[PDB]
DNA sequence: ATTTACTACTCGTTCTGGTGTTTCTCGT
DNA sequence: AAACACCAGAACGAGTAGTAAATTGGGC
């Protein structure tokens, strides 16, 4: 009787654990507090968990998440990532090899992010600009994008700051993009991995462990996950956090993130137009 | 109509032959059945109602990604908790 | 993708931990959740697999009419009992 | 405190069938206890009729929860047929009855009814200046016909319909009698549940249940009758059991319980009388 | 001709009707005199009981304490067709329900109804005399009356009682509670009709008599005096050949 | 360098990475000069010690005991782009993946591999190798080789190989998929490297075990590697030669 | 340090047979 | 005659330290 990992799609999108330590109690996650309450958590039926601080997992914990194919994250102040496990045997060699020969070749990685650009904001980029020449176009279209958000839902904007010391304490706008992206992250980081790809290489964003995690997560993020982080925002909330996780969760639920995240980053991989594995 | 799921525990004789009236007792107070929004709504009314000193926990299908939703009533050992919205369930010790 | 509930009776630990990896025990012996057919029937492998002398019964959501249909494992008290192709659950007397 | 409320009937299981045995409440509910004295718990709620075959004693407040619940009691001869049936003794709908009773008086209005029964069942309007007799014996011909067509269709040997278990190793005419039967117990359950009278008929007169083979003769033979040829056909050892299983497939498929209702109301509408 | 049966089980040991009791005392009972069968609670039917009762044309209705409530009988929404539609046609033409509502008043309180008055007209009438005879029966007993405490919560529970023998009433005669004359859309219209004919002239004034002690469950206490009336009186009886007379004399 | 613990609890207590025995004793260890740490079973590893080993940059793999079995590794696909794209220029350009497998056929042998030869011609004078070597083996340990307790050890040996040549591949920042003599298979670059040393300790082992015949030859084999992967310090001297074979790709 | 196999033992719930009661949960 | 309200005991299963053993469910 294996233990194998259950298709993404048919999962629950996230859960956040803060304050105990994790066991495997006769075969299964279990988080005790410190007053000693025990609680079964199915990891198999989780995409992703999510561990704030105060947290100890145990070696059998962290193994029981691999075998179920669940990534761990452990996460920061807004849930910034800090860290992650997962099967590190875990990926395609046919697809990984794929991913690199489109990123290693200049004229095929262009293709690949004129697709993204296209899948992003719905239409064509200009002809016979580069990767960096892009960049720019995408940054004066998320400026737009912030300022028409900010219009639709009355919310007072300032600019995007991305470290928490230029949060104004109660500016709670800056929190909630940040958690809110945090969260997205953390599902498409999952989803790469259980396709068979590597996060680490990317087409628009390079260097970076997560590069692409980022391509994929940008394309979809202000069409769902961003403008839902500015509702709660315009309520300003005691605990911004719980609300944002709450409110990403429910679009992943009706808009089907997890099912339609899959066939995107293949559709994204397709404009290189070599041979698909 | 969805699937639906009544458990019960030190609930009085009457509640447990009521709910056997419209649903099929495959264990010792666990209930299964198969009714509408309004039906399963009155099923809720007559436990809030009949139960008393117990502890009653009905779950039933929804279009939520979990698939499902469950309330409780009495207080149990086991006892629901919200993480972010997700409920799962956690254990009270001694 | 439908509705499912596992209830077990004198079944060994490494069942109860296995059904507490997909399913929500919301009553000591009592897992619900919301999986697809294909996982449904693997749920019904470990069952079968890890349970030897105890009693468990699974009943899932369905297109019958019903709206269910449930199966079970090994003894019990409450044994099911077929009425013209409607299946309902008997108590056996000691 | 506790009230007790009857559920929609289309949100019901259509029939179940029980024998041998004591009926009791124990704690509020139906139950059926056998020889051996074991105990079945039956839902007398999602539950639109109950059968109750030879060797069964119902208690008094058995009866009374079964009514209660508007659960149809139906007592069963061989092969299924009708013996007695027990439900609310009042249960009904003034405005309905006397809207039921108001096309049955008028003789012009009765006629309109008739026709109307006749081109739902066949899916074509029935022949000019006809009058009931007239259109009963029209009737018979083309389901004459009918029974051959659906034997060779399945591949049935067919002699005739055979009414009287006496007449009948050839198990069509019993699966015929046994279904149509099926049938009779939802569609007295509808009607009672309506508000309808199951004695007050068009076609049918001078039965108890005149109405109820009205109805259900409508839409006999575009379900329930050809799946009967089918269980006769493989000629299998209890064929009573087979129909009533294949009967339950049927009236799930078709939706028979949530059609049965807007049917009445749809037949006696051609009586051009406001409802 | 009709029968009560109470505390045991009934079957069909040696070709007929038995009743067996709690110490297994048989009790024969013949095909003929039993038109009706009245179960009270405690009664348990065989399918043999039932399957001989449908072949000699017996109703059998399940009824509490001398006929006190009805909970089911057998031959529901109908037996007898001619007599649904016999009802409905006295009902459906005004003339003919004029007819029957004079009769029901004349039964009543004892004297014809006004001339050249309406159904309408005559339910303000009926109403008038109603409440004068409440208070009128008030001031025999010693009971503080205001209109329709414990006074009405006993009077409530008599005319529910009063009910349960006119519908057992209505149905062994093989007619419908639903179609009535004066009382009209509700599914017991019938009943109230007969059940306002005699509820004076027994029951009303016990409910009073009850509510002058003022004992403890004024509920209950009422009930099993309606009961014992019942069955001294035989009110079941004398209201079968009373309510055929009433529809009598709409057709002539 | 790397590290390996065992048996206890990682916390942040005040400031420097501990390790908590079950005597309730501190061990400080340095957070610095620590590529990669090795979690052998036992181990629970705390909130703000991963936060700690982050911010250093240090690789968190969960092994099994002295790395003998992979289960989960920090940074999962890879971290390094530079390294895996590295990697993925070796294997795609067959003239580049030539010149790899011809590394690590020296390295195996000791003696470079004949001229003008293939990827598939080489993988068909390393099967000859192999079966010779097998049958050599069972006339120093007195085993009856047919090609049954002596496969069941060795398949036993091999999987304890596997286990650390992950370990030292996900150190040394690459990825165990992308293969060159092995190709296809999740783990194909385990293979490739773990066939070099693999008859060099573990498999003469094997064969010694499944010589003596005892009751339990899969837990005597893994706890054998155990002591050997710890006492040799294979792991350790995994990487060095990993990074010897790529860079012969040059 | 963490996890599992295994067993009475304690605790807690169901089932039950002993008391006794009712024929019952209303209004046109 | 049938059914219900009340309760502590008998039976039975889940939760719980105790003992012990492992660090584990294949190969390329
Ligand atoms: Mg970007
Ligand atoms: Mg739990
Ligand atoms: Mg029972
Ligand atoms: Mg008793
Ligand atoms: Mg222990």
């Amino acid at each position: 009787l294996p233990l194998n990992p259950i298709p993404l799609k048919d999962r629950v999108s996230m859960i956040f654990l803060q304050y105990g330590q994790i066991d495997v109690i006769d075969g299964a996650f279990v988080l005790i507090d410190k007053t000693g309450i025990r609680t079964h958590i199915p990891v198999g039926s989780v995409a992703c968990i999510m561990l704030e601080p105060g947290t100890r997992v145990s070696h059998a914990a962290v193994r029981l998440a691999a075998q179920v194919g669940t990534l761990l994250v452990w996460v920061g102040e807004a849930g910034v990532r800090v860290y992650a496990s997962g099967q590190p045997g875990g990926a395609r060699s046919d697809k990984l090899l794929y991913q690199a020969k489109l990123a290693l070749d200049e004229d095929l990685r262009l293709k690949v992010v004129r697709k993204m650009f296209e899948l992003r904001f719905g239409e064509p980029a200009p002809a016979r600009r580069s990767v960096e020449q892009l960049r720019g176009i995408e940054g004066s279209r998320v400026r737009a994008t912030y300022a028409l958000l900010a219009k639709q839902y009355g919310v007072t904007w300032n600019g995007r700051r991305y470290d928490p010391k230029d949060w104004e304490k109660g500016d709670t706008i800056n929190q909630c993009i940040s958690a809110a992206t945090s969260c997205l992250y953390g599902v498409t980081e999952a989803a790469i991995l259980a396709a068979g790809y590597a996060p680490a290489i990317g087409f628009v964003h390079t260097g970076k462990p997560l590069s692409f995690v980022y391509d994929i997560a940008d394309i979809i993020k202000f069409d769902t996950v961003v403008p839902k982080a500015f509702e709660i925002a315009r309520r300003n909330p005691g605990e911004p956090d719980r609300e944002v996780r709450l409110a990403c969760r429910d679009i992943f639920r009706s808009s089907k993130t997890l099912a339609k995240l899959i066939p995107l980053i293949e559709d994204v991989l397709a404009a290189g137009e070599i041979q698909p594995p | 109509m969805s699937m639906l799921v009544v458990v019960t525990e030190n609930v009085p004789p009457r509640l447990r032959g009521r709910l056997a009236i419209w649903l099929l007792e495959v264990r010792a107070g666990v209930y299964v059945g198969d009714v509408s929004a309004k039906i399963r709504e009155m099923i809720w009314e007559q436990i809030a109602g009949l139960a008393e000193e117990g502890n009653v926990v009905m779950a039933w299908a929804t279009n939520t990604e979990t698939g499902f939703e469950f309330q409780t009533f009495g207080l149990n050992r086991r006892t629901p908790v919200d993480l972010d919205g997700l409920r799962l369930v956690s254990f009270l010790p001694v």
